[PDB]
């Protein structure tokens, strides 16, 4: 989460390898969010 | 009575009542009823054979001008005994006020159009022969809007079902885009809303 | 003044005297309407208590007021297709008695 | 059991399961069946993408795609187990270089007419030529034969069709000609001996089916499919240039999909008119078309609006 | 074997490498396609420039409402489309038609006309449930050609 | 007849059942005569109905409540 | 393509260069919408006026409540008003920054799109925090407002339009002294007799040439008698000075929300009388009276007593007007919508004639053409 | 800095008003659980319907049809003509 | 004028399709829903139409 | 009332002219105009980097659809037919039967994703509080087939997440 | 019968009305079998003519032929130029839709009594 310097992109995620049966890096979907992240990612409280 | 209730006026409801009172006595020839709306309208029933007269009449003036036409409709109505009713309507530019022109017909007498009195009611006149089927006599240019190349149901009126007869598909057995009869997936339910006990007591209907 | 307002129509040329023939020149057809009709009997007062007013005063503004048409031209225009109206008037006859009364229940609304 | 119109989304009863289904001759089948509306379960070899065309067909959960290779045997013994009707039209042209081309019309018609037999089927069809003789011709004429009589074994009851040659809107057979725009124009072999066959329409044949898959007591009664009016002539390959004038394959070209300089050239002049009291399409009622009214669609070259149709044959004699 | 089917990690990423859609931007979920393009969740140079003309485009999105009288004119033009086309139809009435689906003028589907590969539900989806949609388009393509004409 | 549209599909299904997990619940005991279940907390839940248990042998789940409510 | 991105075939037979012929072809999106009214009530068929437009969101379902509050004897209460302003007069903001965009777009300025539409963000923000949702919001209903708008708004509309000015100080330098910009539009579709009033236009193509008239202060609406604005006059009559009603709105709908954030009293939102009304859910859920008009008004709708009406708004390119026949139960006879387009369409035929081909591209955007809006 | 004065000698100077809210005076959250209040005649004792009654009003009254030196009176009086709006009129 | 009497039966052809000889529709007075008591269901004279298949999906 | 825009007369004398004939000429405009105005590419791009980073929502949000259920279950459903009636596009299709035990619950639950038009109008109209509109927009599915919903995948698609949505319901059920 | 008529008077200038517009629909079937690139025979579209117009010919009253009139006057507005892209010219030729039994056994078996 960034320095509040920015708004929109101030709470950038990273992913890393293979959540549930996935490649290495070159997958990455978006929806692999764990449902709590929703409450927070989307900046909704 | 109340808040929350809307507040009426006697002065436009008097001025209203006044105005349109000598548009029955001076063209007593096509005017056969006039009764004034309760939130400050007005509405003039006129025999199909002043469609032209009576607009014209309005159409230049000094004392009502009324020189834009707003909105022409049309409505179905069966068990009248004269199906249709066309409702036309204008607007005082100069005195700001309104009036509607309600004048019944059938299928297959004809009306005089409105074209060379007003020059608005070009397309609002191509539809209404699109939807029902009124015959505008010497339209200058009556034609297929709104409508597919293929329907002959005038579909606004209440004998054509909501979906249509007419279901289109694709198919490779040529190349072509092509009908078939109407095929659903759902039933379309139809619910039941009209519950009993009258609950209006004013516009109640005479026993019988 | 260039600009009549409502462009389409033009600054040409006379107040005053382009108006008080125009009423005049209906009151000799106003009088051909066969008097039993409603329509002489409003019509001509409508004009009388106009020209009465018009003819003949300046200014050309204060014109615009006690006969409550827009701008001088566009007051011409009010009383220059009543003109218009007026011949077609006698075409038809609004002043005979009603024709072809409806059904006896057509408007009656909720059904 | 039926039930409503067959317009479009109704039951209809059967349920087919059809392999193939991807060339000219096993695609437009399956369009008729997605229009009465029924399981037509189509499994596919390797095809996701060229497969693609044949959805609209299937209305909503009609069709069902499934992958196999063939010559394994649970992969065809998986969807012929919910069935009612399985119709095989499998096979190609020239011999691969990876497969044996042999036992392919051998075998591979057997391994669908393995467990698959057991598991409760009834109505199975193969497909036959009006010209798979077992005198010698040719490397896949012959061949075809075997399959005729070596599948034979199993299933004693099929009705095996045994249609005539066919031209219709997206195939190889009339396609062969016209595509000839190159150094001459050489006959088979510079003669109009025995030429032509019987050309039927691709309509009919994909209409003999649909009236066979529910018909009913024909199982056993191989059917073969009578031609248009009436035989023809060398006239033919002049006819073709009346009128005209003069799929998972591979990324940019498949260097090897060729004419085929071997047995091609002869694949299809050995005509062979074979027993009129086979039954053979009349009776499996009704299609009888021409080729004079139909020919004018398929064939298309750089004139494309001025044809002024006038070219015919007589019958020809024999007739 | 290895030789080939390395290949196709080329075609197979050139190919998603740039789509270049056409769209027929009929209703309400036009505008919310154009906000997409709007430099906010820019749509172009995430790989993907907008839109082109009928005979360069690789995957159309079909959005709005598909009625009788546009049921031929959406035909004729997916025809053009080259060979590896795709199809994405956006909008809750390119799906079954939205509301409308029991009304007269309506095509009710627009699966019936084409075949569609990814479907996005929503009344105007948020065009956030469209790259989304589109990043499900681009794992789709895992495909090969090579082991078609290196089997059979 | 009807199987073959989850042939390499997995058919995903629900795991846990409400069918009956009423039964695990510590039945209330009380001992009065009416009771209130606005249940699973004020202004969410179902509308406060009043039961009578006084028989045998608990008060009926409310209709809406579905935990086993008793004295 | 993207004339309006696939949709009005037209046919031209141009005389030469110049057109002197032009009759277009509505009707490829009709989906058959005011026979589909009649079979559902009046709550429920309320989304299906917020399809009618495009871009105007609160703009046409305040066309539909005033419509019905009219036939119900019921005003909305005083709260109820100043929002009804507040969202009235902000898409205002939105159908003009369209209007002056994307006809300079088909001209082929490219930037002031992208200029304006990444700042416009900024606005499809304060409909989800308020409603729900992004675009088609189901907020207003025959009774008000639906619920209240949170804590917040009033420091983040404050901090959004203290600062938008500047942003209609671009396209000023951007357009308005700009050459090329004005050759392509200079005395190009002058229509401006009373044929242009014959014809029955409403807003601008009107006022824009000549006749100064609006229905915001010629007839009320609401509380919005009680706020202070001008109404820009057109001096000729073509599409440049049409144009420029558009800039010159845009500047004067932000005094009208600068006065409308000080008025607010507060107060409730919905009709209190519970007929009408649904009531709160803390409330369908302790006492008795209130699931029986909690939930009767969900089985069946309102009852409303039968007689027509008419109405008219200003929405922001024309007017919006229902003939809304109510025969006097819960589902209603015949709703027929007036909409622009038969009007500013009907008359493009006198317009074109004599121009060439390429001013014809130019003069269809003036009107603000949005399509299912031609299905009235 | 050297880019910073360029955007000053060119399309004017703002530096207040930037396009981007990504920086400060970004409003964060709101605290307070809302409370909203319910008054117009919710309660008692007075407040009651049969006098709240915001339907049942009657059918349009019907003038004179069918089955005086009036002085020709217009629908209203006519429309009296506007300001000039004195901000910047020209 | 030109009002030309005469008598003719009135009857129009060409909008449905086949519907016409196969169905025969039903007049009634629909009859007050018994589980309650109001009588405002009543006073209308209906039509309706014959009932066909309804096969599952 | 009034406002005048473009009704200005030029000039015309001899100072004022050559102000306009430097600018036709000599480009006064057009460079002074639009090649500073433009550039004024030195502002930072906003671009929200969609795969990591995310946009902003607010906890109303509709989307997916879920069916709570109490602490410790009863599927908070009772089948009590307000959210089909009032679904304008009469997506929902709710086939009761009394369970065994004694309450009354669903049998079959069937929600188009398709029809759905997004109202809230099931989430507004349920007494009991169950059909919530949840927040997430994570969709996309490549086959009509699949888009249609049973009961047994609502359940599933709302118990994936219940920390999500009972966190959005506790701060906005105050309002209504 | 008190209406004014649509155009004719009474079995004479609408029984040759009728014959007039034949004439144009002749004339008019061989140019769209080439001006939409059709392949079809040029017979078939002479057949289907005559066909339509037998099919009305149960009226005894006139302004209901006179109605008919003015849906075949319209026709030959599209018909004779190119507004209908190939697709709605064919569509009165049913050659997707299957065959109709017509004959009560064949009901029998398929069908609750259509
Ligand atoms: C190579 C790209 C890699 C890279 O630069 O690192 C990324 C790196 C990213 O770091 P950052 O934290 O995102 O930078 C943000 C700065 O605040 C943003 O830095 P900035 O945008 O403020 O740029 C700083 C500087 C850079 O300007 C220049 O490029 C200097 C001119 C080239 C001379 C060699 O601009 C100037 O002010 C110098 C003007 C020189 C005077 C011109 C004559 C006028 C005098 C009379 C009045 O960017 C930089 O290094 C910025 C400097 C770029 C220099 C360009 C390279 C020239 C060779
Ligand atoms: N009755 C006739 O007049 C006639 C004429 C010519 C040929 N035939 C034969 O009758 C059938 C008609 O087929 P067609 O006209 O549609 O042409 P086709 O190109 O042979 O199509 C038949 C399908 O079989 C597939 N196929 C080839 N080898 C296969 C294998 N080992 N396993 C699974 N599929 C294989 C082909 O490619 P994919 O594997 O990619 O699906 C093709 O899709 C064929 O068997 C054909 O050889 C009949
Ligand atoms: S239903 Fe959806 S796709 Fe159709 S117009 Fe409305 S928002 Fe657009
Ligand atoms: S959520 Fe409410 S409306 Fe929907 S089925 Fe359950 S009880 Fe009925
Ligand atoms: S969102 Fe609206 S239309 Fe969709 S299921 Fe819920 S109530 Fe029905
Ligand atoms: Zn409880």
């Amino acid at each position: 989460e960034d320095n509040k310097q920015f708004f929109g992109r101030h709470r950038w995620v990273i992913y890393t390898t293979e959540m549930n049966g996935k490649n290495t890096f070159w997958d990455v979907d978006g929806s692999m969010v764990p449902p709590e992240w929703h409450r927070w990612l989307h900046c909704m409280t | 009575t109340r808040p929350t209730v809307r507040p009426r006026n006697d002065v436009a409801h008097k001025q209203l009542s006044a105005f349109g009172e000598y548009v029955a006595e001076i063209l007593p020839k096509y005017v056969q009823q006039v009764q004034v709306s309760c939130f400050n309208e007005l509405e003039i029933c006129i025999h199909p054979d002043g469609v032209i007269p009576v607009l014209t009449f309005l159409r230049d003036h000094s004392n009502a001008q009324f020189k834009s036409l707003a909105d022409l409709t049309a409505v179905d109505i069966p068990t009248r005994q004269n199906r249709f009713e066309i409702v036309y309507n204008l607007l005082s530019l100069r005195f700001n006020s309104r009036i509607r022109v309600k004048t019944y017909t059938d299928e297959l007498t004809p009306i005089e159009s409105s074209v060379p009195v007003y020059k608005a009611a070009n397309w609002y006149e191509r539809e209404i022969w699109d939807m029902f089927g009124v015959f505008f006599a010497n339209h200058p240019d009556l034609r297929r809007i709104l409508t597919d190349y293929g329907f002959e149901g005038h579909p606004f009126r209440k004998d054509f079902p909501l979906s249509g007869y007419v279901e289109l598909r694709y198919d490779d057995e040529v190349k072509r885009v092509v009908a078939e009869p109407v095929e659903l997936a759902q039933e379309f339910r139809k619910f039941d809303l009209n519950s009993p006990w009258e609950a209006f007591p004013a516009y109640r209907q005479p026993p019988e | 003044k260039k600009t009549t307002g409502l462009v389409g129509l033009a600054v040409c040329e006379t107040p005053h005297e382009r108006l008080k023939i125009l009423y005049t020149k209906i009151l000799d057809v106003l009088g051909h309407i066969p008097k039993n009709a409603a329509y002489r009997k409003y019509t001509e007062q409508i004009t009388n208590e106009k020209l009465s007013m018009v003819k003949a005063e300046p200014d050309v503004k204060k014109l615009e007021e006690r006969l409550q048409g827009g701008q001088i031209e566009e007051v011409i225009l009010q009383a220059e297709n009543e003109l218009s109206l007026a011949r077609k008037m006698i075409q038809w006859k609004p002043w005979e008695p009603l024709v072809e009364e409806p059904p006896a229940s057509q408007w009656k609304w909720p059904i | 059991i039926p039930h409503g119109k067959g317009g479009r989304s109704s039951v209809s009863g059967i349920v087919a399961t059809v392999f193939g289904a991807t060339g000219f001759l096993g695609r437009y089948v399956v369009n008729h069946l997605g229009r009465m509306g029924s399981q037509v379960i189509v499994p596919h070899r390797c095809e996701p993408y060229d497969t693609m065309h044949l959805r609209p067909m299937g209305d909503l959960g009609q069709i069902i795609f499934m992958d196999w290779n063939g010559r394994d045997k649970d992969s065809i013994r998986r969807a012929v187990e919910h069935s009612s009707v399985v119709i095989n039209l499998v096979g190609r042209e020239w011999e691969t270089q990876n497969f044996d081309f042999e036992d392919v019309f051998v075998k591979i018609p057997q391994a669908i007419a393995q467990v698959s037999k057991e598991a409760g089927v009834e109505k199975f069809i193969h497909i036959s030529h009006l010209n798979a003789d077992i005198k010698s011709s040719s490397k896949y004429l012959r061949s075809k034969a075997v399959g005729e009589k070596e599948v034979r074994e199993t299933f004693p009851e099929a009705t095996i069709i045994k249609p005539a040659e066919i031209f219709g809107r997206e195939d190889r057979f009339l396609n062969y000609f016209a595509n000839i725009r190159w150094f001459g124009g050489v006959p088979l072999i510079s003669l109009g001996k025995k030429t032509v066959k019987q050309p039927v329409y691709i309509v009919d044949v994909t209409k003999g089916i649909i009236n066979a898959i529910k018909d009913p007591d024909a199982r056993g009664k191989t059917f073969a499919f009578v031609g248009p009016s009436r035989y023809l002539l060398f006239d033919l390959v002049q006819y073709v240039f009346a009128v005209a004038h003069r799929i998972g394959r591979l990324f940019e070209i498949s260097p090897f999909e060729p004419w085929t300089t071997r047995d091609k050239v002869e694949r299809i002049h050995t005509t062979d008119k074979i027993l009129p009291h086979l039954p053979g399409l009349e009776d499996l009622g009704v299609e009888a078309t021409p080729l004079e009214l139909k020919a004018i669609e398929v064939l298309r070259r750089h004139r494309t609006y001025r044809w002024l149709s006038s070219e015919i044959e007589d019958v020809q004699p024999a007739k | 074997e290895y030789v080939v089917a390395k290949l196709d990690d080329l075609i197979n990423w050139a190919r998603r490498s740039s789509l270049w859609p056409m769209t027929f931007g009929l209703a309400c979920c036009a505008v919310e396609m154009m906000h997409m393009a709007a430099p906010r969740y820019d749509m172009d140079r995430f790989g993907v420039v907008f839109r082109a003309s009928p005979r360069q485009s690789d995957v159309m999105i079909v959005a709005g409402t598909l009625t009788n009288k546009m049921a031929p004119a959406l035909r004729k033009v997916y025809d053009q489309m080259p060979e590896p086309r795709y199809v994405v139809s956006m909008g809750s009435c390119a799906n079954g038609g939205g509301y409308y689906h029991y009304s007269y003028s309506v095509v009710r589907g627009c699966d019936r006309i084409v075949p569609v590969d990814i479907y996005v539900p929503g009344c105007p989806p948020t065009a956030e449930a469209l790259l989304y949609g589109i990043l499900q388009l681009q794992k789709k393509i895992k495909r090969e050609k090579r082991l078609r004409i290196w089997y059979r | 007849y009807r199987k073959v549209r989850f042939v390499g599909r997995q058919k995903e299904v629900n795991e846990n059942f409400a069918i009956d997990l009423i039964a695990e619940q510590p039945v209330s005991q009380v001992g009065s005569r009416v009771i209130s279940c606005d249940g699973g907390g004020g202004a969410l839940g179902h509308p406060r109905v009043y039961i009578n248990l006084d028989k045998e042998t608990k008060t009926g789940t409310c209709g809406y409540c579905g935990l086993q409510f008793r004295q | 393509h993207p004339a309006a991105h696939g949709v009005l075939r037209l046919v031209m037979e141009l005389s030469g260069e110049m057109v002197r012929k032009c009759d277009p072809h509505i009707g490829l999106l009709h989906r058959g919408t005011e026979k589909l009214i009649e079979y559902k009530t009046y709550l429920q068929a309320l989304p299906y006026f917020d399809r009618l437009d495009y871009v105007s969101m609160m703009c046409n379902e305040q066309a539909y409540s005033l419509a019905v509050e009219k036939l119900l004897n019921i005003q909305p209460p005083p709260r109820a008003q100043w929002i009804r302003v507040l969202f009235g007069e902000i898409t205002r903001l939105l159908n003009h920054i369209m209007a002056v965009t994307t006809h300079a777009l088909d001209i082929g300025a490219m930037t002031p799109f992208f200029w304006m539409f990444e700042e416009r963000e900024k606005m499809f923000e304060f409909y989800e925090r308020v409603s729900g949702a992004r675009m088609h919001a189901a907020y207003v209903r025959p009774g008000g407002v639906h619920q209240d708008l949170p804590l917040g708004l009033m420091d983040d509309i404050y901090e959004f339009s203290k600062n938008f000015s500047l942003r209609i100080d671009e396209l000023e330098e951007m357009l308005t002294n700009n050459r090329i910009w004005r050759n392509r539009t200079v005395d190009i579709g002058i229509v401006t007799a009373e044929d242009a009033l014959n014809y029955g236009f409403s807003g601008v193509m009107l006022r824009g040439s000549g006749i100064q008239w609006d229905l915001r202060k010629t007839q009320p609406y609401d509380v919005y008698d009680q706020v202070e604005f001008d109404v820009p006059i057109g001096s000729r009559g073509d599409c440049y000075d049409r144009y420029l009603c558009r800039v010159e709105e845009m500047r004067q709908s932000i005094r009208i929300i600068s006065q409308c954030l000080n008025k607010m009293p507060p107060g409730e939102i919905k009709v209190d009388d519970a007929k009408v009304s649904p009531p709160k859910r803390a409330e369908m859920k302790t006492s008795m009276e209130s699931l029986i008009h909690h939930f009767k008004l969900y089985t069946e709708g309102y009852q409303v007593p039968p007689g027509a009406t008419y109405t008219a708004i200003e929405a922001p390119k024309g007017e919006f007007g229902v003939y809304l026949v109510s025969d006097g139960s819960s589902r209603p006879y015949r709703c027929k919508i007036k909409a622009p387009g038969f009007a500013h369409l009907a008359g493009l035929d006198k317009m074109s004639k004599g121009h060439m081909l390429a001013d014809v591209v130019a003069i269809i955007g003036t009107q603000d053409i949005v399509f299912g809006e031609v299905d009235r | 800095r050297f880019i910073q004065w360029l955007r000053n000698w060119a399309s004017g100077r703002d530096l207040q008003a930037k396009l981007q809210l990504r920086y400060q005076e970004i409003s964060k959250r709101t605290q307070p659980p809302p409370k909203l209040p319910v008054g117009p005649s919710h309660k008692l004792s007075n407040n009651y319907y049969c006098t709240r009654d915001g339907r049942r009003e009657a059918m349009p009254p019907s003038i004179v049809m069918s089955s005086s030196e009036k002085k020709a009176v217009s629908p209203a009086p006519p429309i009296k003509r506007w300001e000039l709006s004195q901000d910047e009129p020209y | 004028i030109t009002v030309d009497e005469k008598l003719d039966i009135t009857t129009i052809t060409g909008v449905p399709e086949e519907h016409i000889k196969t169905r025969k529709a039903r007049i009634f007075v629909p009859a007050r829903n018994n589980m309650q008591s109001g009588v405002n269901n009543t006073k209308k004279w209906k039509m309706e139409f014959d009932t066909r298949e309804r096969w599952e999906n | 009332t009034y406002k005048y825009v473009n009704l200005r007369e030029p000039s015309m004398d001899m100072k004022s002219v050559t102000d306009r004939a430097a600018q036709t000429l000599l480009w006064t405009e057009l460079i002074r105009g639009l090649g500073m105005t433009l550039s004024y590419l030195f502002r930072e791009p906003a671009t929200i980097n969609y795969p990591f980073e995310k946009g902003p929502l607010s906890p109303r949000f509709r989307g997916e659809h879920a069916l709570r259920r109490y602490p410790s279950g009863e599927e908070r459903c009772i089948a009590c037919k307000l959210c089909e009636a009032v679904c304008p596009a009469q997506a929902i299709t709710i086939e009761a039967e009394p369970r065994a035990d004694g309450s009354r619950r669903t049998t079959r639950y069937d929600i188009d994703m398709t029809k759905c038009i997004y109202c809230g109008f099931c989430q507004e109209a349920c007494p009991v509080d169950a059909i919530v509109e949840g927040p997430n927009f994570e969709f996309s599915t490549e086959t009509h087939e699949e888009l249609l919903y049973n009961k047994e995948k609502l359940l599933n698609n709302g118990d994936k997440w219940e920390a999500e949505i009972a966190a959005n319901i506790q701060a906005d059920y105050l309002y209504r | 019968t008190s209406v004014k008529p649509i155009f004719s008077r009474d079995m004479n200038e609408a029984k040759r009305r009728v014959r007039e517009l034949y004439r144009a629909w002749y004339r008019e079937v061989p140019n769209t079998v080439h001006l939409f690139q059709l392949d079809i025979s040029v017979k078939q579209g002479r057949d289907k003519v005559r066909e339509m117009f037998k099919k009305n010919a149960h009226i005894t009253d006139p302004r209901v032929v006179d109605l008919l009139v003015i849906k075949g006057k319209m026709e030959l507005e599209e018909t004779i130029k190119v507004w209908k892209q190939r697709t709605h010219v064919m569509r009165f030729f049913h050659e997707t839709e299957a065959p109709r039994p017509k004959d009560f056994l064949s009901k029998f078996y398929v069908g609750h009594d259509p």
